[PDB]
């Protein structure tokens, strides 16, 4: 187990010094949109370490 | 290893439920994705949809939206399916199937089950 | 579905082909269309992953690559170990995935 450590893995830009990213909006697919579905384009950001 | 454990085959009553579980082993249950294919002993074989044990986020296809749930158990690294009316149509075995993907959804279907025969009866 | 043609022949030696004829929607401008290996009573395998890449273990005697429309794969060097059926399959818009009805390779 011990997957609850997660990491950021996909963001739309750099961070900014000591910028605190919480939310876990929809990467961009480089396509239309998806606003609020995962799959094919505009996958999940975050990522568990395990 | 990356072989996946696949539940026992089940008989069920028409109309009723029935659940399929298979648990991962070896790799890392966390990001790569876990979908859901159905092979009726006819002919051909059909995709239901996947579930990842990351987010937890589901999708379906029109035809079992709606009518199946799908659900994740990360403490035991394994992921459940869930149909609801086990019709007589859907005699099937059911395959969980790995992505090579590692994070990202592509349907790059690499490493199955050795296969949950499901049984509909009257 | 994918349209499909059912069946194909050969002997060990020789070479063969197998397609199915998918919609140039779907299948042509939707990439990531991959083939699979099915023996009958066990998992299959992925054979072609992209439109014409082999995954790791994959034998030098498959290939494959979409055409228009079409996507096909051919064998050339068969032997008895080719002796299953061969399904195609593509993305096909919004999550909604969707197989081949399935070639059987028949092998003299
Ligand atoms: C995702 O996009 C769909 C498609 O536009 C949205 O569904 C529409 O939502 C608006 C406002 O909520 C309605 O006026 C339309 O009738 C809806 N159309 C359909 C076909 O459902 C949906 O609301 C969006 N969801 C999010 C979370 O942004
Ligand atoms: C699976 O992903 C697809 C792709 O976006 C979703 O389909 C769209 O969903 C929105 C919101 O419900 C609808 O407004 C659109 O009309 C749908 N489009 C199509 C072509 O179906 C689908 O809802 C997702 N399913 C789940 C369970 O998340």
């Amino acid at each position: 187990g011990n997957y609850n450590y997660l990491y950021r893995l996909f963001r739309k830009s750099n961070l900014k010094p000591f910028e605190r990213d919480i939310s876990t909006e929809i990467y961009q697919a480089g396509s239309t949109p998806c606003n609020g579905v995962e799959g094919f384009n505009c996958y999940f950001p975050l990522q568990s370490y395990g | 290893q990356v072989q996946l454990v696949q539940s026992g085959a089940e008989v069920k009553k028409p109309g009723a439920s029935v659940k399929v579980s298979c648990k991962a082993s070896g790799y890392t249950f966390t990001g790569y994705y876990m979908h859901w294919v159905r092979q009726a002993p006819g002919q051909g074989l059909e995709w239901m949809g996947w579930i990842n044990p990351n987010s937890g986020g589901t999708n379906y296809t029109q035809m079992f939206q709606g009518r199946v749930t799908m659900t994740r158990d990360t403490s035991i690294s394994t992921a459940y399916m869930e149909v609801s009316r086990l019709r007589s149509d859907d005699t099937a075995v059911y395959y969980c199937a790995r992505d090579r993907s590692w994070a990202v959804v592509y349907y790059y279907m690499d490493v199955w089950g050795k296969g949950t025969t499901v049984t509909v009866s009257s | 579905a994918l349209t499909q043609p059912p069946s194909a022949s050969g002997s060990p030696g020789q070479s063969v082909t197998i397609s199915c004829t998918g919609t140039s929607s779907d299948v042509g401008g939707y990439n990531y269309v991959s083939w699979y290996q099915q023996h009958p009573g066990k998992a299959p395998k992925l054979m072609i992953y992209e439109v014409s890449k082999r995954p790791s273990g994959v034998p030098d005697r498959f290939s494959g690559s979409k055409s228009g429309n079409t996507a096909s794969l051919t064998v050339s060097g068969l032997q008895a170990e080719d002796e299953a059926d061969y399904y195609c399959s593509s993305y096909a818009g919004s999550n909604n995935l969707v197989f081949g009805g399935g070639t059987k390779l028949t092998v003299l």
